[PDB]
DNA sequence: GCAGACACTACGAGTACATA
DNA sequence: TTTTTTTTATGTACTCGTAGTGTCTGC
C-alpha cells in the first residue's frame, strides 16, 4: 500500500467537514438529512470544494445504494452527443428501487468541456424524468454552461475561501499529522495558498516533508509569494509616474524566471480590476495589448517590459 | 484592338524611350547566364514591354503566341482554388495574388512543379525557361518567403522575371537575389513622340499642345495617355488646342468625396463620406490610390502651414492601413483626423 | 556545356572557400577533423553566406553518395506545419546512420538537419521540435537558419549554439570580389570595386550580381565606377541637393513637385532613405535637427519595411525635414 | 433524334463510377456506326477513348450526325437511384436540348426519367495517331487492380517497364521500392489468366499513379486488359466491353524530377 | 568510451546531486522519494534550469533498467498529446497496473504548456482519481498556458535562474573532463553572458573550445560576437558627450571593426541606462526610445539609420539633462 | 548476414495483423536460437512476447546479432499484398538499414523485393519474471475470441475469476450483467476443443476488454490457447504455433476500488 | 459451393473556435 | 419594440455520412 497526500488522503467524507460557505454547506447538509433534492449546479474558484459536495451529497443521500443509483461523468469521459442520448436517457429511465425521498443522482463534474449541442440534447430528459433521477453538475466558469440548464437547476455559488475557514481544516490536518508550526508559518502558508484549499494542503505537505517545521522561511524557501500581490504595487506605481519602483519590480520578477507571456498576462489582470480613472483604465489597457502583440510576434526582452511601464507612465502625464 | 496594344514594339531595338537600356538589357541577355530580374518603376512606364522584348531576345518569335491555362491547387485546409495563368511554348506568367492569402500555396505547389521539370526540346527551346511573377509588390510576406529558395536551386533551369511597382514590399531575402532593373517613367517629350507616331502611324495629325496636355494629364502613364489619346480621337475628329480630354469616373469621385471632406467637418458629413469611401472600395479601387488621391486633392485646400501635418497624418495612416485588415476602420479615422485638425485650424 | 549565373558557378563547394565568418568555419573545421558538433543556429543580414557554409560543411562530411541518406534540408519553399515536425523530421531523426564513404575520407556518426528560414516555422511547431533534438542527438544533428533570431523561441534558442553572421568587411569583400573577376578573365578599376563594395554593404551575393551583370552590360572592357552606379539605381547628388532646396525654400509645392520627380523616376525609397541619411548625419545640422530627422528616417524605414506606400512616406519624411529646415529661418 | 436500348443496366453501373474523378463533361457523338466518346481531364494529361458499336444494342436508329455533352455532378447522383439488371433507354430530339435518360425495369408499366440539361460545349478532335507501339500485352483486369492499389501505398508515382521478360512495374519511394514483373502464365485452366508478350522493344518510362488507379475500379466490365506503350507515344490501355464495342485509355509519361546533391 | 555528442547531452546530471541551484527544492523533492509519497508535481521556470534533468533523475531513481519501459510513460510536445492520448493511452496507463513489479507509476508530461484545453480538462480527473496508482509530472516554461485547475492539483516548484556562484563549479567538472584551459574572466564571461542558463553556457563553452582552443574573455566575446562593457560604456560616453557626427563617426567605426549587432548594444545600453542616476523624465523618454528601436530591428530594416536613432534618442536629452542642473 | 525464410507466409499475416492495431512498432531481437520480439504497446499497459524458432524457417543464417526496430503502419501494409500457401524472405545486412521483404504475387511468378528503412529506438531490455502462475487453463482459441466479443457488447471491463471448478467470465456493463462459466468440455471428438485446470488458488481480476479482443486476432495460429493467472503476475494469453514457435502475451489488470459504505 | 444480407470500423467531409 | 452572410491561416475537436469488408443464411 502507498501513503495518499493530504489533498486526498484528508478529502471529507461528510458534509460537516467542509469549510467555506457555511449557509449553502448547511442547506446541503439537510438536505442530506431529509432528501428531495432538486437539480443543483456549484460554480466557484479551484479548491472550494464543489465536487468534495456533490460527492458527499451524493454518499450520504444515497448510501447503499451508491453503485446502482448513481452515475459519474467527467471529462475524461466522452460526454458527446451519443453519450447524453443513449447513456444519460437509459440511466434516466433505468428503474432503480430506492427510500422515499431518494433519487437516481447523476453526476456532472466539469461541465465547461460539455459542448452546447449536448447540453441542449439534456434538456429534456433533465426534465422528463425528474420524479425518479437527479442532476448535480460542477462547473468553474458559468458562463460555458448554457442558460436551459442553469435555468433547471439552483445554481450554487462558491466564493473563495477566507484566511480563518482555511485556517480550521489546517488545524484539523496539523493536529491528525502531528506537525510542529508557529503561527508566522501558517500565515506564510495561507498568503500563498490564496483561497486555495488544494493549494495550502500541497505547501503544508511540501513544507513539512522538506524541513519538518513550518516558520514562515522554511515555507517561502520551496514555496512561493503570490505573483500579482507584486503587480499591483507595480501598477500603483505605473499610476503616480514613478518609473523606478515600477520597474524594481519588474526586475525583481524577472530575476525570479518569470517569462514575458506570464508577467504581461498578470499585468492585464491586475489593470482590468484596479482602482482608478476608466479613460486612464482603457488606454493602460490597450498599451498592454499593443506591448502583447509585440510580445506575440516574438521580441520579448526586459527592453519591451521597461517600455511598457514608461509608455504606462507616459499616459498619465498626457491628458 | 485600342492604340495600347495595336503600336506595342517587339524587339529591343524598336523601344522609342530608354534605348540606352534597351541596349543594355540586349548585351545583359545574350549569353544566357543572366540572374533574376526584378522589373520595378511606377505604372505605365513600359516594364512589361521591356519583359516581353527580353523573352523576344531570348527565344524565337513563339513568345507571343500564348494561351490560357487553368490549375487547381489543393490549400492545407483542403478547398480548392482555381488560379489563371498565361503560358507560352517557351515561358509562363503567374499571378499569384489572385489567389488571396493563398498565393503561399500557389508558390509552393505551383512554381515547384514548373521549376523542378526540364524542358522538353532542348534544341528549339533554349536551355532554361522564365517564370513571370507579376505584381510581387502585393504578395504576402509568406510566399515571398517560400519563394526564394526555389530561386537559388533550379535558377540555371527556370529563371524568373519578377515585376513590381514598388521594392519596399519586396523582402530583402528577394531583393538580394535577384538584379534590380529600373524602368521610370517617361518624361512629357517621350509621351508626346509616342503619341505623335501612333497617330502618324494611324493617317491622323496630333499638335503638340493637344499631345503636351495628354502627357501631363496622364501623369507619366503612357498606357493612360494613348487610351485619353484614342477616347479623343473618338469623340471629336478636329484635334482643337482646347479639347476637352475625358476622365476616369473613380478620380473625379474621389475628388468629389475630399470637396465633401472639405465643405463640412460634422459626424453626419462623416458618415457621408464614410458612404462614398464604401462606395469606393466596392468598385475594386486600393484603398492605397484612395489615400494618394485624397491626399492630392485635400491638399489643394489647405493653407501652407497645415499641409506638412496632413502629409504625415495621411502617411501614418496609411502605414496603419497596410498593418491591419479592414480599409474602412483606417480610412475614416485619416478622414477624421483630419476633420479635426481643419476645424481646429479654420476656427483659430 | 551550358552557361551558369555566377552566385551559383562560385558557390563554396568546401568549408575553406566561405569568407570572414572565421568562428563558425573555425568551428565545422575541427567537426571536419572529428570533434563534437552541436546543433547549430545561423542567424544574420542576407547575401552572408548561411546556406553555403552548412551545404559545403556538409558536402565535406558526407561527400556525393551520402548526401541523401544522412542530410534532409527543409526550407519556407515547402510544407512545415506541425504534422511534417512531428512526422517526416521525426522520423528521419528516429533513423539508423549506415553507410560509409567509398573515398577513404571519415564518416561522421550523425545525421544533419536542415530547417532553413525558420523565421516562417510556427511557434507550436517550433515547440514540437525541442525533445527531438534532446533525445534524438546520438544519431542526428540540427541546423536552423533564419534572419531573425526573434522569430525563433527561447528552448530552440537555449538548445542550438548561436553563430551571427556579421556582415562582410570591405577588405574580405573586396579580395573575393578581385579573385572572382580574377578568374573570369574581366577588369575593374579601383573606384569601381570600390563603389562596388560600397554599394553592396556586406552582401557577397548582391556584389557577384553587379559584377556579373556589369560583365554583361559592358560585354568584357573596363568595368568603371558610372556603369556601377547606372547598375545599382543609385540616386545622383543633384536630386539630393535638389530635395534639400526644396526643403530650405519651406514651400510644399517644390517639395511635393521634387517628391513627385523622384518618384516617377523609379528611385526606390530605401536607396532615398540611405543617402538622405547619408547626406544628414554628415552636414552642419544642429545635434537637435539631426536627431528628429533621424528618428523619422528610422520609422519611415520601418513603415516601408512592413510594405507602405512609397510616395506618403516620402511626402511625410520631406514635410518633416522641410519643417526641421525652416524652423530655424 | 436519338435512342438507344441497353441489354444490361451494369454495364453504365460499371462504366460511369470509373470517371467519375477523371473527366468534367461527358461528350457522346452519333454515328451510324455506334457512339464515340473522346473526352480530356481539365490538366491535360488523360485521354479516355469511348466506342460502342450499334449491332449489340436492342434498338438503334440514327439519323444525323451531332455532338451533345452531359455533365457529371447530376449524373452521378441519377445512377444511384437506377437498378443493375435492368435495361437503360435514352432518348433526345432533333432541336431540344435537354437529353432525357430511362433506366426502367425490364418489365414496367411506367418508366422514370430523369432528364439533365444539355451542355454546349466547344472541343475539337485531337486525333490518336493509332502508330505502331514499342509493347502490347496482355493482362488480367481483377490483378490490375489489385497491382495499382499496391503500389497506392508506396509513392505517388510509378514506373512501369516491358522488356521481352515481361512487363515491370516498380514503385521507388520514402518507404522502399516495390518490383513486380508478371510473365508466362499460359499453363492455366482459365483463358482469362494468359499472360503473353506479343512484341520486342522494351522502353522504360514513368507514369502517374493516381490516373491508372482511377482506371482500375472498371475491371469487371471487360474479362482481360491488353496494355499498350512505346517510347513517346503515351500508354493505351485496351478495353473490351462484352460484344457491344471497346474502350481505349491515355496516359501520358509522367514528368521526372531532376537529381541534385 | 568516446561519444560524438554535444556537450549539453553529454553532461546531463543522471542523479539528483549533480544539479547545481535548487538545493532546497531538490531536498524536498528527494525527501518525498525517499518517504515513498511523491504527488504530482509543477516544475516551471525559464529554459536551461534543470526541469526534464530533475525528473529524469527521479524516474532513474525510483525505477530500475529492467522495469524503466512499464512504469514512466513519458509524453512530450513532438508526440500527439490531443484528447483521444488522454482519454485512450494515458487513460489506461494511469487505471491499470504494472506488469512486472508492484509499485506506483509516473506519467511525465513535458512541453505541458503546447497541450490544448481540451486535453488538459480532461486531465484533471485522471490525477485526482487515480492518484494511489499513479503520479502526473507537468514541466512548462508558461504558466499561464496551464490551467487554474491542473495548477490547483499539482504543487508547483518554480525552478529560477541559476545564479552564477553555484553555477561555476558545474562549468569545472565540465572543463576538468574536457580538459579545456580556460582563465578566471573567461569563466566570468560564461556565466555572464549565459544569464541563468547551464545550456547555453556549455555551448558557449563548446564553441569556444572549437573555434580558438582556449577560452578566455577576449575569445568568447569575439566567438559569441557580444560587445565588451568597456565598449559599451565608450559608446554611452560618445552618445552623452560629444556631438551628432563624431559620436556616430566613433560608433560606427567601432561597430565596423568590432563587427557587432545592434540587438546586444540596445540590451547592454538598456541595462546601463538604469545604473546613471538619469531623471524620470529622461529614463522614461530613454526607454520608450529604444523599445521603438528594438522592435524596429524585427523586420527588413537598415540597421544604420536605427543606429542613427538610437544617437539620437541620446542627443534628444543631453541638452535636457544639462539645463536640468 | 541474416537471411530467414517463411516456410508459408500465412503465420507472418496471423501475427502482424494480431499486433496492427496494438503494438507501435517491430523490435526484431535477432539471434542463433531464432527470431525474437518482446515490445509494450503504445499505452505501456501490455507486453507482447514473440519468439519463432529457426528449424522453423526454410534456410536460417546469422552471423552477429541484430536490433532491428522497423515502424508497423509501414511494414503492414506489405502483408495485404503477400500470398498464404507462398515463399516471405527476410534479408538484413551487418552494417546497413535496408530490409528487404522478398516474396512471391498470387499469381505465383515474380519475385517482389520491398525494402524497409531500420530505425534508432533503443529500448531497455524487459525482464520477463517467469514465474508459476496460480492458474493454468487450456481453452480453444475459437471459444476465447467468442465470449471476448460477447461481453465486449455488455460492458467495458471484463472481471475474470478462475477456481478449481472452471474459468468464470462477468462483465458488469450497462445493460446488466453477463455471466459466462465453462468447465470440463473435453467430452467432444475434437481434440482441440478441451477445458482443462491445473493450478488451485482462486484469483478476481478486472481487464480491459479493448486488449482482450486484440489478442485474440491470433485465432489461427492456435487451435487452443493457454490461459495463465494469478494474484499479483498478470494474465497471460499463450499461443503456441504448431511448427513456428510461440507467441506470448500479457496484459495488466485495472485498478479497482471496494466502497467505502 | 456461391450469391445476398447484416453490422462493423476506417475514412472523407463540413463546421466551429481559439480570451478573462 | 429594429436580423444576412463568406472572407481571416493553422490546429484541434466534434459530428455525421459513406464505403469496403468480415461474417452469417440459404438452395
Ligand atoms: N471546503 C473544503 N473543506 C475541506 N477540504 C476542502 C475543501 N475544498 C477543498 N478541500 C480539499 O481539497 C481537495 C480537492 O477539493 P475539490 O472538491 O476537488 O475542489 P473543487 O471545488 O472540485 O475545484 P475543481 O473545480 O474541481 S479544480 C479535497 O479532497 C479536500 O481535501
Ligand atoms: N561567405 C561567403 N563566401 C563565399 N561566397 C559567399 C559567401 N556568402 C555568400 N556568398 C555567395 O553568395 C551566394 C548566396 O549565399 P547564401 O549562403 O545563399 O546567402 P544567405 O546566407 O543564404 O542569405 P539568406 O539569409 O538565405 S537571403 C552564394 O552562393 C555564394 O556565391
Ligand atoms: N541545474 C543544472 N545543473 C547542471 N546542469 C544543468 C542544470 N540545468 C541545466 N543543465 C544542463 O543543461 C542541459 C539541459 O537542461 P534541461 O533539463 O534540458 O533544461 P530544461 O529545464 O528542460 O529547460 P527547458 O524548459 O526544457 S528548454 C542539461 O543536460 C545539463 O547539461
Ligand atoms: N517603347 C514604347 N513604344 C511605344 N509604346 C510603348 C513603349 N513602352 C510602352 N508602351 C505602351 O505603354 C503601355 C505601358 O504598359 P506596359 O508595357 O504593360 O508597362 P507597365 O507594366 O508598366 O504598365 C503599353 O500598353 C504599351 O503599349
Ligand atoms: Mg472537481
Ligand atoms: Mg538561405
Ligand atoms: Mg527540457
Amino acid at each position: 500500500h502507498y501513503e495518499l497526500p493530504w489533498v486526498e488522503k484528508y478529502r471529507p467524507v461528510k458534509l460537516n467537514e467542509i469549510v467555506g460557505n457555511e449557509d449553502t454547506v448547511s442547506r446541503l447538509e439537510v438536505f442530506a438529512r431529509e432528501g428531495n433534492v432538486p437539480n443543483i449546479i456549484i460554480a466557484g474558484p479551484p479548491g472550494t470544494g464543489k465536487t468534495t459536495s456533490i460527492l458527499c451529497l451524493a454518499r450520504a443521500l444515497l448510501g447503499p445504494a451508491l453503485k446502482d443509483a448513481m452515475l459519474e461523468l467527467n471529462a475524461s469521459n466522452d460526454r458527446g452527443i451519443d453519450v447524453v442520448r443513449n447513456k444519460i436517457k437509459m440511466f434516466a429511465q433505468q428503474k432503480v428501487t430506492l427510500p422515499k425521498g431518494r433519487h437516481k443522482i447523476i453526476i456532472l463534474d466539469e461541465a465547461d468541456s460539455m459542448t452546447d449541442g449536448a447540453q441542449q440534447a439534456l434538456r429534456r430528459t433533465m426534465e422528463i424524468y425528474s420524479k425518479t433521477t437527479r442532476f448535480a453538475l460542477a462547473c468553474n466558469a458559468s458562463d460555458k454552461i448554457i442558460e436551459p440548464i442553469q435555468s433547471r437547476c439552483a445554481v450554487l455559488r462558491y466564493t473563495k475561501l477566507t484566511d480563518a475557514q482555511i485556517l480550521t481544516r489546517l488545524m484539523n490536518v496539523i493536529e491528525k499529522e502531528r506537525v510542529p508550526y508557529t503561527d508566522d508559518g501558517l500565515e506564510a502558508i495561507i498568503f500563498t495558498a490564496q483561497g486555495d484549499m488544494r493549494q495550502a494542503l500541497n505547501n503544508l505537505q511540501s513544507t513539512f516533508s522538506g524541513f519538518g517545521f513550518i516558520n514562515s522561511e522554511n515555507v517561502f524557501k520551496v514555496c512561493d509569494e503570490p505573483h500579482p500581490l507584486l503587480v499591483k504595487e507595480m501598477i500603483q506605481h505605473c499610476v503616480n509616474a514613478n518609473i523606478d519602483e515600477a520597474y524594481k519590480i519588474l526586475a525583481h520578477l524577472w530575476h525570479l524566471g518569470y517569462s514575458p507571456e506570464d508577467i504581461i498576462g498578470n499585468i492585464f489582470r491586475v489593470c482590468k480590476t484596479f482602482q482608478m480613472a476608466e479613460y486612464l483604465k482603457l488606454e493602460f489597457i490597450k498599451e498592454i495589448g499593443y506591448t502583447h502583440m509585440k510580445i506575440a510576434e516574438g521580441v520579448n526582452s526586459l527592453l519591451q517590459m521597461a517600455g511598457l511601464l514608461a509608455r504606462l507612465c507616459q499616459k498619465t502625464m498626457a491628458p | 484592338s485600342l492604340w495600347v496594344d495595336k503600336y506595342r514594339p517587339c524587339s529591343l531595338g524598336r523601344l522609342d524611350y530608354h534605348k540606352e537600356q534597351a541596349a543594355q538589357l540586349r548585351n545583359l541577355v545574350q549569353c544566357g547566364d543572366f540572374p533574376h530580374l526584378l522589373v520595378y518603376g511606377p505604372s505605365g512606364a513600359g516594364k512589361k514591354t521591356r519583359i516581353m522584348c527580353i523573352l523576344r531576345e531570348l527565344y524565337g518569335v513563339g513568345v507571343e503566341k500564348l494561351r490560357i491555362e487553368h490549375q487547381t491547387i489543393t490549400t492545407p485546409s483542403k478547398k480548392k482554388i482555381e488560379i489563371s495563368t498565361i503560358a507560352s511554348n517557351y515561358h509562363l506568367e503567374v499571378n499569384p495574388s489572385d489567389a488571396g492569402n493563398s498565393d503561399r500555396v500557389v508558390i509552393q505547389e505551383m512554381l515547384k512543379t514548373v521549376a523542378q521539370s526540364q524542358q522538353l526540346e532542348t534544341n528549339s527551346q533554349r536551355d532554361f525557361k522564365v517564370v513571370l511573377l507579376t505584381e510581387v509588390d502585393k504578395l504576402t510576406k509568406d510566399a515571398q518567403h517560400a519563394l526564394r529558395r526555389t530561386m537559388e536551386k533550379y535558377m540555371s533551369t527556370c529563371r524568373l522575371i519578377l515585376c513590381c511597382n514598388s521594392t519596399s514590399k519586396v523582402i530583402p531575402p528577394i531583393r538580394s537575389r535577384c538584379l534590380a532593373v529600373r524602368v521610370p517613367a517617361p518624361s512629357i517629350e517621350d509621351i508626346c513622340h509616342v503619341l505623335s507616331t501612333v497617330c502618324k502611324k494611324e493617317g491622323l495629325n496630333l499638335p503638340s499642345q493637344l499631345a503636351h496636355r495628354l502627357a501631363e494629364k496622364s501623369c507619366r502613364n503612357l498606357r493612360k495617355a494613348l487610351l485619353m489619346c484614342e477616347a479623343c480621337r473618338v469623340q471629336q475628329y478636329p484635334f482643337t488646342a482646347d479639347q476637352e480630354i475625358p476622365e476616369t469616373d473613380w478620380e473625379v469621385y474621389l475628388r468629389e468625396t475630399a470637396n465633401a471632406i472639405v465643405s463640412q467637418q460634422t459626424p453626419q458629413r462623416l458618415l457621408e463620406v464614410r458612404g462614398r469611401l464604401y462606395e469606393l472600395l466596392t468598385h475594386c479601387i486600393p484603398p492605397e490610390i484612395i489615400m494618394k488621391g485624397l491626399l492630392s486633392e485635400l491638399l489643394h485646400n489647405c493653407d501652407g502651414q497645415l499641409k506638412g501635418e496632413v502629409a504625415q497624418m495621411a502617411a501614418y495612416y496609411e502605414h496603419r492601413l497596410q498593418l491591419g485588415s479592414k480599409a474602412i476602420y483606417h480610412l475614416e479615422a485619416f478622414v477624421a483626423k483630419f476633420m479635426a485638425l481643419y476645424k481646429k485650424f479654420m476656427e483659430d | 556545356a551550358k552557361p551558369v549565373p555566377w552566385v551559383e558557378k562560385y558557390r563554396p563547394k568546401c568549408v575553406d572557400e566561405v569568407a570572414f565568418q572565421e568562428e563558425v568555419v573555425a568551428v565545422l573545421k575541427k567537426s571536419l577533423e572529428g570533434a563534437d558538433l552541436p546543433n547549430l543556429l545561423f542567424y544574420g543580414p542576407p547575401g552572408t553566406g548561411k546556406t553555403s557554409t552548412i551545404l559545403a560543411a556538409a558536402r565535406e562530411l558526407f561527400g556525393p553518395e551520402l548526401f541523401r541518406l544522412r542530410v534532409l534540408e527543409l526550407n519556407a519553399s515547402d510544407e512545415r506545419g506541425i504534422q511534417v515536425v512531428r512526422e517526416k523530421v521525426k522520423n528521419f531523426a528516429q533513423l539508423t546512420v549506415s553507410g560509409s564513404r567509398s573515398d577513404g575520407k571519415p564518416c561522421p556518426p550523425f545525421k544533419i538537419v536542415i530547417l532553413d528560414e525558420a523565421d516562417s516555422m510556427t511557434s507550436a511547431a517550433q515547440a514540437a521540435l525541442r525533445r527531438t533534438m534532446e533525445k534524438e542527438s546520438k544519431t542526428t544533428r540540427f541546423c536552423l537558419i533564419c534572419n531573425y533570431v526573434s522569430r525563433i523561441i527561447e528552448p530552440l534558442t537555449s538548445r542550438c549554439s548561436k553563430f551571427r553572421f556579421k556582415p562582410l568587411s570591405d577588405k574580405i569583400q573586396q579580395q573575393r570580389l578581385l579573385d572572382i573577376a580574377k578568374k573570369e578573365n574581366v577588369k575593374i578599376s579601383d573606384e569601381g570595386i570600390a563603389y562596388l563594395v560600397k554599394v553592396s554593404e556586406g552582401d557577397l551575393r548582391k556584389a557577384i550580381t553587379f559584377l556579373q551583370s556589369a560583365t554583361r552590360l559592358t560585354g568584357g572592357k573596363e568595368i568603371t565606377e558610372k556603369v556601377i552606379t547606372d547598375i545599382a539605381g543609385v540616386i545622383p547628388a543633384e536630386k539630393i541637393d535638389g530635395v534639400f532646396a526644396a526643403c530650405q525654400s519651406g514651400s510644399f509645392d517644390k517639395l511635393e513637385a521634387v517628391v513627385k520627380d523622384l518618384i516617377d523616376e523609379g528611385h526606390a525609397a530605401t536607396q532615398l532613405v540611405n543617402q538622405l541619411h547619408d547626406v544628414v548625419v554628415e552636414n552642419n545640422l544642429s545635434d537637435k535637427q539631426k536627431s528628429i530627422i533621424t528618428e523619422k528616417l528610422a520609422e519611415v524605414d520601418k513603415c516601408l519595411a512592413d510594405g507602405a506606400d512609397e510616395h506618403l512616406q516620402l511626402i511625410s519624411l520631406c514635410a518633416t525635414v522641410m519643417q526641421q529646415l525652416s524652423q530655424n529661418c | 433524334m436519338f435512342e438507344a436500348r441497353l441489354v444490361q443496366g451494369s454495364i453504365l453501373k460499371k462504366v460511369l463510377e470509373a470517371l467519375k474523378d477523371l473527366i468534367n463533361e461527358a461528350c457522346w457523338d452519333i454515328s451510324s456506326s455506334g457512339v464515340n466518346l473522346q473526352s480530356m481531364d481539365s490538366s491535360h494529361v488523360s485521354l479516355v477513348q469511348l466506342t460502342l458499336r450499334s449491332e449489340g444494342f436492342d434498338t438503334y436508329r440514327c439519323d444525323r450526325n451531332l455532338a451533345m455533352g452531359v455533365n457529371l455532378t447530376s449524373m452521378s447522383k441519377i445512377l444511384k437511384c437506377a437498378g443493375n439488371e435492368d435495361i437503360i433507354t435514352l432518348r433526345a430530339e432533333d432541336n431540344a436540348d435537354t437529353l432525357a435518360l430511362v433506366f426502367e425495369a425490364p418489365n414496367q408499366e411506367k418508366v422514370s426519367d430523369y432528364e439533365m440539361k444539355l451542355m454546349d460545349l466547344d472541343v475539337e478532335q485531337l486525333g490518336i495517331p493509332e502508330q505502331e507501339y514499342s509493347c502490347v500485352v496482355k493482362m488480367p483486369s481483377g490483378e490490375f487492380a489489385r497491382i495499382c492499389r499496391d503500389l497506392s501505398h508506396i509513392g505517388d508515382a510509378v514506373v512501369i517497364s516491358c522488356a521481352k521478360d515481361g512487363v515491370k512495374f516498380s514503385a521507388s519511394g520514402e518507404l522502399g521500392n516495390g518490383n513486380i514483373k508478371l510473365s508466362q502464365t499460359s499453363n492455366v485452366d482459365k483463358e482469362e489468366e494468359a499472360v503473353t508478350i506479343e512484341m520486342n522493344e522494351p522502353v522504360q518510362l514513368t507514369f502517374a499513379l493516381r490516373y491508372l488507379n482511377f482506371f482500375t475500379k472498371a475491371t469487371p466490365l471487360s474479362s482481360t486488359v491488353t496494355l499498350s506503350m512505346s517510347a513517346d507515344v503515351p500508354l493505351v490501355v485496351e478495353y473490351k466491353i462484352a460484344d457491344m464495342g471497346h474502350l481505349k485509355y491515355y496516359l501520358a509519361p509522367k514528368i521526372e524530377d531532376e537529381e541534385g546533391s | 568510451k568516446i561519444r560524438n555528442l554535444p556537450w549539453v547531452e553529454k553532461y546531463r546530471p543522471q542523479t539528483l546531486n549533480d544539479l547545481i541551484s535548487h538545493q532546497d527544492i531538490l531536498s524536498t523533492i528527494q525527501k518525498f522519494i525517499n518517504e515513498d509519497r511523491l504527488p504530482h508535481l509543477l516544475l516551471y521556470g525559464p529554459p536551461g534550469t534543470g526541469k526534464t534533468s530533475t525528473i529524469l533523475a527521479c524516474a532513474k531513481q525510483l525505477y530500475k533498467d529492467k522495469e524503466f519501459g512499464s512504469m514512466v510513460l513519458e509524453l512530450n510536445a513532438s508526440d500527439d498529446r490531443g484528447i483521444d492520448i488522454i482519454r485512450g493511452p494515458i487513460l489506461s496507463f494511469a487505471s491499470t497496473r504494472t506488469i512486472f513489479k508492484k509499485g506506483f507509476k509516473l506519467v511525465i508530461l513535458d512541453e505541458a504548456d503546447a497541450m490544448t484545453q481540451d486535453a488538459q480538462n480532461a486531465l484533471r480527473r485522471v490525477i485526482e482519481k487515480f492518484t494511489e496508482n499513479t503520479r502526473f509530472c507537468l514541466i512548462c516554461n508558461y504558466l499561464s498556458k496551464i490551467i487554474p485547475a491542473l495548477q490547483s492539483r499539482c504543487t508547483r516548484f518554480r525552478f529560477g535562474p541559476l545564479t552564477p556562484e553555484l553555477m561555476v563549479p558545474r562549468l569545472e567538472h565540465v572543463v576538468e573532463e574536457e580538459k579545456v584551459d580556460i582563465s578566471e574572466d573567461g569563466m566570468k564571461a560564461l556565466v555572464t553572458l549565459s544569464s541563468g542558463d547551464m545550456r547555453r553556457a556549455l555551448n558557449i563553452l563548446q564553441s569556444t573550445n572549437m573555434a580558438f582552443g582556449k577560452v578566455t574573455e577576449e575569445t568568447v566575446y569575439t566567438c559569441t560576437g557580444h560587445p565588451l562593457k568597456s565598449d559599451i560604456a565608450n559608446i554611452l560616453d560618445w552618445m552623452l558627450n560629444q556631438d551628432f557626427t563624431t559620436a556616430y563617426r566613433n560608433i560606427t567605426e567601432l561597430k565596423t571593426l568590432k563587427g557587432l549587432a545592434l540587438h546586444d548594444i540596445l540590451t547592454e545600453i538598456h541595462l546601463f541606462v538604469h545604473r546613471v542616476d538619469f531623471p524620470s523624465s529622461v529614463r522614461i523618454h530613454l526607454l520608450t526610445k529604444m523599445a521603438d528601436i528594438e522592435y524596429r530591428l524585427s523586420v527588413g530594416t537598415n540597421e544604420k539609420i536605427q543606429l542613427s536613432s538610437l544617437i539620437a534618442a541620446f542627443q534628444v536629452t543631453r541638452d535636457l539633462i544639462v539645463a536640468e542642473a
